[PDB]
RNA sequence: GCCGGCAGUCGGCAGAGCGAGAAAGAGAGUGGCGCGGACGCUACGCCGCGACGAGUAGGAGGGCCGCUGCGGUGAGCCUUGAAGCCUAGGGCGCGGGCCCGGGUGGAGCCGCCGCAGGUGCAGAUCUUGGUGGUAGUAGCAAAUAUUCAAACGAGAACUUUG
RNA sequence: UGCGAGUGCCUAGUGGGCCACUUUUGGUAAGCAGAACUGGCGCUGCGGGAUGAACCGAACGCCGGGUUAAGGCGCCCGAUG
RNA sequence: AAGAGGGCGUGAAACCGUUAAGAGGUAAACGGGUGGGGUCCGCGCAGUCCGCCCGGAGGAUUCAACCCGGCGGCGCGGUCC
């Protein structure tokens, strides 16, 4: 067992491969990051049949299950201890999550503290 | 090419007048340059007017 | 497919002011709610009113305001303004006002009270008339702007009175040859 | 403020704003105000009404310290002096009858627009129109000159 | 787009409503035991219906997309490990991109509010630098010619001697 | 019969077009040149015409079910096996 | 610390060498949809708790109501000073 969350529903997402930019697999200058193509005999751009698919609004995800991970938190970046007792009234439905620029030294006080108020830590064993 | 009303402008930059652009980034030390230069103006005329006759 | 024009569909009304200033925004807080809960009509153009640009709202002169309250049937009467109250120095006489705006200059503003008038705000007028009973709502001159006499039909073009876009007014600079008969043509 | 500029939106764009049948050129139309006669004839015309030829006399060493004459109307005529000066009027059984200096405060010709409250006054000026002494005249004042 | 709704969380200082076919008030008067009630409202926010969603040149708006530096701000992070780089690890956002896990690295770095720009590359027979296929390929062919034995050496078709 | 209307400022880009039912000029004719109305490509993807500028249907946010237009139902190829 | 060895702070990509896995006659590569095989992750593998009430098993120097002292809120005290 550990924290679920409040509530745990069903999340779906409409589209879960990423958007690949064009001729990116032939090319190596050209990376995986997606550039609208604005060319005048571009087949991806309007939209030829068999081809890759560009990005637009209707891909987005329900308003209700966005940002949550598989576990059902939304995420939020913690640096020290200080910062770990905001999260005191949304434990049920956020986790507290730890910075890669945070050291061994003081990241062990963050999680045991995060278990005397009981919010969930995506990464509790990082450095050890 | 003006294009739907404006003022038929007769800028005088044909010139090279970038050659001879003055600035006046020298106008706080030279505010200072005359005012220090003023009160030694002052002070070697120690009864007279700071101002003269 | 819906053949529908989209050119229109989006109303091109305002909804919330440019300004980033917090005291009107707090007039405007006021009025949204009166707006939309009273039935009064006068709310709802006095919050319409508080969304306009500078030269949307142009400044009404003191003696229009005296001219506008010296109508018969209005009399121990406010007079409500959205622009700014301006002194005019051409008037002598001043009566006894009432007026409600955002910002009054200071030699306009020692005038009413000189006469024994009374200078309000717009959030004691909520106190005093929430439904805007017993008010009269003014603004001042539109059109007033220098902008726009060089609006309407374009220069050069018969029976027209627009005024041209000149750096300087001189003799030889324009009325030559388009506005002289002796110079080609006029209109 | 560079990053509120339309520069930043475009980029990624080819043409970058400015048409891809057209390019951008150098000067396509001419530099300054060039064509006034021909090929920008219609925008002189329909704008800029009266732009070309000569007109009356020409005036060589013109000085404008000769022909300063500033003018000031009747309306605005009480606001040169103070506010007790007007207040100690049509009072004392005597028709005081204030003496207002107008080239004092740097005017020279006065003007009969606006409406003249009923007070006597002596105004000073180098320079009167008609309109203005009937009005001066009417309300019972009178005008003296000054040099 | 809606004259959209929500300041009403008006609680032993209380009575918890205004979806309901019909222009207006769950309005004041005067004669005949048990201390109790979930969320909220960054009102630049929250919530409810209806319609619509293509797009070149082009225009507008939003970026809690990104880079650099500056004024504040986080009793911010950091030799018990910063920047940078790699990653068949875990993920988020439609997307720009971003957050963690591991490895290298050893010394500075990041978020928010505003400010400023020399601020985002796939091309320009672009510039500089580096590296491939071609490819162990074309080639090492103008002027007749070298051979034998010994010496030096680790090594001799090319050096030396006869 | 249906639709909430009027009005004022700046303002980019465009100023090489093409095709088709019908009318029609020159030319023997032309995927030729030049006109009128309307609709398309330009700027537009999709099903079909094997292939495809302009042909027929039909115009597009991401999906599930159902039903069709034009086309089709021997196999390729879904459907008259 | 040479995983800092004299052009030696880190050491990216193009390119090449070697090892592990997989595949290979319609050039290679791509989108949608699955399936299979891998390296790691959930430190999973008798499976989440949170409040009220009921039953029997145990423990405090404890509950309500009173006394004193301190602090705080309110007071149209109809109209205290």
């Amino acid at each position: 067992a550990a924290l679920r969350p409040l509530v745990k529903p069903k999340i779906v997402k409409k589209r879960t491969k990423k958007f690949i930019r064009h001729q990116s697999d032939r090319y190596v200058k050209i990376k995986r990051n997606w550039r609208k193509p604005r060319g005048i005999d571009n087949r991806v751009r309007r939209r030829f049949k068999g081809q890759i698919l560009m990005p637009n609004i209707g891909y987005g995800s329900n308003k209700k299950t966005k940002h949550m991970l598989p576990s059902g938190f939304r995420k939020f970046l913690v640096h020290n201890v200080k910062e770990l007792e905001v999260l005191l009234m949304c434990n049920k439905s956020y986790c507290a999550e730890i910075a890669h620029n945070v050291s061994s030294k003081n990241r062990k006080a963050i999680v045991e503290r995060a278990a005397q108020l009981a919010i969930r830590v995506t990464n509790p064993n990082a450095r050890l | 090419a003006p294009s739907r009303n404006g003022m038929i402008l007769k800028p005088h930059f044909h010139k090279d007048w970038q050659r001879r652009v003055a600035t006046w980034f020298n106008q706080p030390a030279r505010k200072i340059r005359r005012r220090k230069a003023r009160q030694a103006r002052a002070r070697r005329i120690a009864p007279r007017p700071a101002s003269g006759p | 497919g819906v053949d529908i024009r989209h050119n229109k569909d989006r109303k091109v009304r305002r909804k919330e002011p440019k300004s980033q200033d917090i005291y009107l925004r707090l007039l405007v807080k006021l009025y949204r709610f009166l707006a939309r809960r009273t039935n009064s009509t006068f709310n709802q153009v006095v919050l319409k009113r508080l969304f306009m640009s500078r030269t949307n709202r142009p400044p009404l002169s003191l003696s229009r305001m005296i001219r506008k309250m010296k109508l018969p049937g209005r009399e121990g009467k406010t007079a409500v303004v959205v622009g700014t109250i301006t002194d005019d120095v051409r008037v002598q006489e001043v009566p006894k006002l009432k007026v409600c705006a955002l910002r009054v200059s200071s030699r306009a503003r020692s005038r009413i009270l000189k006469a024994g008038g009374k200078i309000l705000t717009f959030d004691q007028l909520a106190l005093d008339s929430p439904k805007g009973c017993g008010t009269v709502l003014l603004s001042g001159p539109r059109k007033g702007r220098e902008v726009y006499r060089h609006f309407g039909k374009a220069p050069g073009t018969p029976h027209s009175h627009t005024k041209p876009y000149v750096r300087s007014k001189g003799r030889k600079f324009e009325r030559a040859r388009g506005r002289r008969a002796s110079r080609g043509y006029k209109n | 403020p560079s990053r509120l500029r339309k520069t930043r939106k475009l980029r990624g764009h080819v043409s970058h704003g400015h048409g891809r049948i057209g390019k951008h050129r150098k000067h396509p139309g001419g530099r300054g105000n060039a064509g006034g006669m021909h090929h920008h004839r219609i925008n002189f015309d329909k704008y800029h009404p009266g732009y070309f030829g000569k007109v009356g006399m020409r005036h060589y060493h013109l000085k404008r310290n000769q022909s300063f004459c500033p003018t000031v109307n009747l309306d605005k005529l009480w606001t040169l002096v103070s506010e007790q000066t007007r207040v100690n009027a049509a009072k004392n059984k005597t028709g005081a009858a204030p003496i207002i200096d107008v080239v004092r405060s740097g005017y020279y010709k006065v003007l009969g627009k606006g409406k003249l409250p009923k007070q006597p006054v002596i105004v000073k000026a180098k320079f009167f129109s008609r309109r203005a002494e009937e009005k001066i005249k009417g309300v019972g004042g009178a005008c003296v000159l000054v040099a």
